[PDB]
């Protein structure tokens, strides 16, 4: 289907984007950032950055990503301005342990299923939190989920002094169709388009034809995993 | 001695080891407790990848060192 669907390869993309755009932080694939621990770890992560601004050698150790070392996580914290979070929704589910036991072996079944990657990009330079979903409305409605992120946005405004954060719907035009498992790949493609231009509109970057759109995405996926094919280790990047 | 291997799922796993059990030995028993062999995962300790080949003694994995384990989660 597409090899930008595994958490490991989505992490490799996040590293690829920190190599091409140094202001973005890579993602942590070790805490379950499903709808349950969705906004808690954003507030947590963005706080341990503002605690990074003052001299700090203690909070970095506990809120560290496991794949990272806490000195490196503090250096990447202090210098980053763009923070992506990939969230895993299933519309058949509403408890963390069952959405999780579901994963615990959804990894050893290893088939994917009704899954769906979503993307939020928290950028402290714009004081903006964009939401993107390849199927737009598939994880929540577009103006409840927006509240949820207008709810997160004001909490962020409180720990990051210049006023609440801006909210932009990334997903306006439906870009996926049926039986396509390319939602990690569209999350990647939106992150690359965002990091090149945060005020892009995706409707001019997506062809209005559907098959031209799928051909563009498969060209992107091939270019991307060619750029990523030498990323071996999983650790967070050194530079 | 006990060590622990917290993962991508939080279902922390309690596993008794020895100071020089190997990485595929530990991966032999997480396949003996959840059924996933020593090629499908990757152990991580202190931001450093555990090489299939080595053994606890090399990394100072003392009693209860929180270890961590990356799966392959498809979404």
């Amino acid at each position: 289907p597409g090899r930008l669907e595994d958490n490991e390869h989505l992490f490799q993309f996040s590293c690829l984007m920190q190599n091409k755009h140094r202001r973005v932080l890579p993602i942590d694939i070790c805490n379950p950032l499903t709808k349950f621990n969705f906004l808690e770890c954003i507030c947590n992560c963005l706080m341990t950055k503002q605690s990074v601004n003052v001299n700090e050698t203690d909070m970095c150790e506990l809120f560290c990503p496991p794949t990272c070392t806490p000195e490196n996580y503090r250096r990447l914290l202090c210098t980053s301005s763009v923070f992506p979070f990939v969230m895993w929704h299933d519309p058949s589910a509403d408890t963390q342990e069952a959405m999780l036991t579901k994963m615990d072996q959804t990894m050893s079944s290893g088939r994917v299923g009704n899954s769906h990657w979503v993307l939020v990009i928290v950028d402290i330079e714009y004081r903006c939190v964009t939401f993107f979903d390849s199927l737009c409305d598939y994880v929540a409605s577009p103006q409840q989920m927006r509240e949820q992120l207008e709810g997160l946005a004001v909490s962020l405004g409180a720990i990051y002094p210049k006023s609440p954060f801006q909210v932009r719907i990334g997903s306006t035009v439906k870009v996926q169709s049926p039986g396509e498992f390319t939602c990690g790949a569209w999350c990647c493609q939106f992150l690359a388009w965002y990091l090149e231009n945060p005020d892009f509109d995706l409707e001019e970057k997506v062809p209005t034809n559907p098959s031209e759109r799928r051909a563009l995405l498969a060209d992107f996926i091939s270019t991307t995993e060619q750029a990523m094919s030498r990323y071996s280790s999983l650790s967070w990047p050194t530079t | 001695m006990q060590i622990f291997v917290k993962t991508l799922t939080g279902k922390t796993i309690t596993l008794e080891v020895e100071p020089s059990d190997t990485i595929e030995n530990v991966k032999a028993k997480i396949q003996d407790k959840e059924g996933i062999p020593p090629d499908q995962q990757r152990l991580i300790f202190a931001g450093k990848q555990l090489e299939d080949g080595r053994t606890l003694s090399d990394y100072n994995i003392q009693k209860e060192s929180t270890l961590h384990l990356v799966l392959r989660l498809r979404g």
